[PDB]
RNA sequence: GUAUGAGUAGCGAAAGACAGGUGAGAAUCCUGUCCACCGUAUGACUAAGGUUUCCUGGGGAAGGCUCGUCCGCCCAGGGUU
RNA sequence: AGUGAACCAGUACCGUGAGGGAAAGGUGAAAAGCACCCCGGAAGGGGAGUGAAAUAGAUCCUGAAACCGUGUGCCUACAAC
RNA sequence: UUAAGUGAAUAAGGGCGCACGGUGGAUGCCUUGGCACUAGGAGCCGAUGAAGGACGGGACUAACACCGAUAUGCUUUGGGG
């Protein structure tokens, strides 16, 4: 009975982190849409 | 001269239905009888009503009255207090609520 | 099986007429007077049947 | 003969423990069903302690607990009595001239967490 | 927001008993004695993961499927070379 | 109602993530916010005091209904509503 | 006295009316925040390091506002008492 979420520190930073969001043109669309809403955390 | 004294307990953590089984055993009795009746009932709320009854008696003696031997339990009741709300997890991912209930308890004693 | 109709106040209270408490045989101690359960030791003074029992 | 909420070997363990207490202490607080079953077992031990011989001793030693002491004794040593040694040196000679009925039960009160009716069972 | 079903179903595998302590209050906390359970694990060490849960002194409103004087809970100080 | 948001709100919370997303205003003119005593481990209460008013005591303006109680004038154990 | 006849009252609990309480937060009155516009200004910031953030600065400092190792502030010109 293995569930879907298995935590890992490196993967979370490598798939969802600030530098991965900065390296694509659509990542920066995400970051701008989060800054426009007022989120206290804009990137995992 | 006033001849009567009350006490009350507020938001005690017992259910108001069970506290009423004990307090019907004590209404209309002399203060002498009520204490022994409360001492020999093993229900959780029996000893709480004991403290409220003893406060009524101390109030009679010290603030106004005298004559602990003449006193009688004239009025008694149990009302509801505010309830806490909780949830217990059930089978298959759902949950159901649980009520944590409370009581206000008041006793009154008259010189007769 | 599920209740097909809710039950009213009169029928609930008519069910609840055999749902009370009793306070059975209470006597007075022979040694110290206060009330106590018959065939039991007296909790006020520890005397049963004219002798001392909860002492040494 | 009163199952007491237990299987067959746990009932036997529990009785063997509660009668070795009361040999060592002579007065105990327990519930009301256990006290009746125990009056029966303890007096069966005392009428072997009054018999006296080796066969009676080895009969009792199947039922009295072993690695328990009961000491109020010192001349000049650490001299221990063994709770079977007490049965055979002290309690038998005490009830020499009494026929059965070496115990008695009194009723006190219900336990707070339970409403279990409690009881004191003592010797003389 | 509050009823009815109703003081009803359930309280999530398993061995405890007694003496004595503490205390307003003890089946449930402490100390003892005997009994019972696992033992290619229910023992010892560690990588992830968690992130202060670790130690000492207090507390008992809520959390703990009962209780609680107790706690991986609450308050104050401290610990990683 | 009016912004999602009159209050520490794009917050708590939910999701791997992109993203979704709330509830929650009012003592009194002035804190004068109950010194002292009594029952009680405490909580809570009764006097005494403040105050124009405390049944304005912090769950604090007003305080409707469902729902839960206590006391009483009249009726009710041969009856299919 | 014997026969034949007629027969009230008494509530384990329930109903209707009334009186007083409890819970709960509708209604009235109120505003600290909003909505739609008018008239006027202004219509860019950035390698001389931006927008937005992280971490710090207080006698005690968890949080918000302010500020940056010159850190709850430094100089200078005017206003005010
Ligand atoms: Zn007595």
């Amino acid at each position: 009975m293995k569930r879907t979420y298995q935590p890992n520190k490196r993967k979370r930073q490598k798939v969802h982190g600030f530098r991965k969001r900065m390296s694509t043109k659509n990542g920066r669309r995400v970051l701008a849409s989060r800054r426009r809403k007022g989120r206290k955390v804009i990137s995992a | 001269q006033i001849t009567s004294a009350k006490a009350t307990a507020k938001t005690v953590r017992t259910s108001p239905r069970k506290a009423r089984l004990v307090i019907d055993l004590i209404r209309g009795k002399s203060v002498a009888d009520a204490i022994s009746i409360l001492k020999f009932t093993p229900n959780k709320s029996a000893g709480i009503i004991e403290k409220v009854l003893m406060s009524a008696v101390a109030n009679a003696e010290n603030n106004f009255d005298l004559d602990v031997e003449s006193l009688v339990v004239s009025e008694a009741f149990v009302n509801e207090g505010p309830t806490m709300k909780r949830f217990r997890p059930r089978a298959k991912g759902s949950a159901s609520p649980i009520n944590k209930r409370t009581s206000h308890i008041t006793v009154v004693v008259t010189e007769k | 099986a599920v209740p097909a109709r809710r039950t009213s106040k009169a029928k609930k209270a008519k069910r609840r007429t055999h749902y009370k408490l009793t306070i059975k045989g209470l006597n007075a101690c022979s040694n110290c007077g206060e009330m106590k359960k018959s065939h039991h030791v007296c909790p006020a003074c520890g005397h049963y049947d004219g002798k001392d029992v909860m002492s040494k | 003969y009163r199952k007491l909420g237990r299987t067959s070997s746990q009932r036997k363990a529990m009785l063997r423990d509660i009668t070795t207490d009361l040999i060592i202490n002579e007065r105990i607080v327990t519930t009301e069903a256990r006290a009746k079953e125990v009056r029966s077992t303890v007096e069966k031990m005392i009428t072997l302690g009054k018999r006296g011989d080796l066969h009676a001793r080895r009969q009792a030693a199947t039922f009295v607990r072993n690695e328990v002491a009961s000491v109020r004794e010192e001349d000049e040593s650490i001299v221990v009595e063994s709770a079977l040694q007490k049965l055979f040196n002290d309690l038998g000679p005490r009830f020499a001239e009494r026929q059965g009925g070496y115990t008695r039960i009194l009723k006190t009160e219900p336990r707070r967490g339970d409403a279990a009716p409690m009881v004191v069972i003592e010797f003389v």
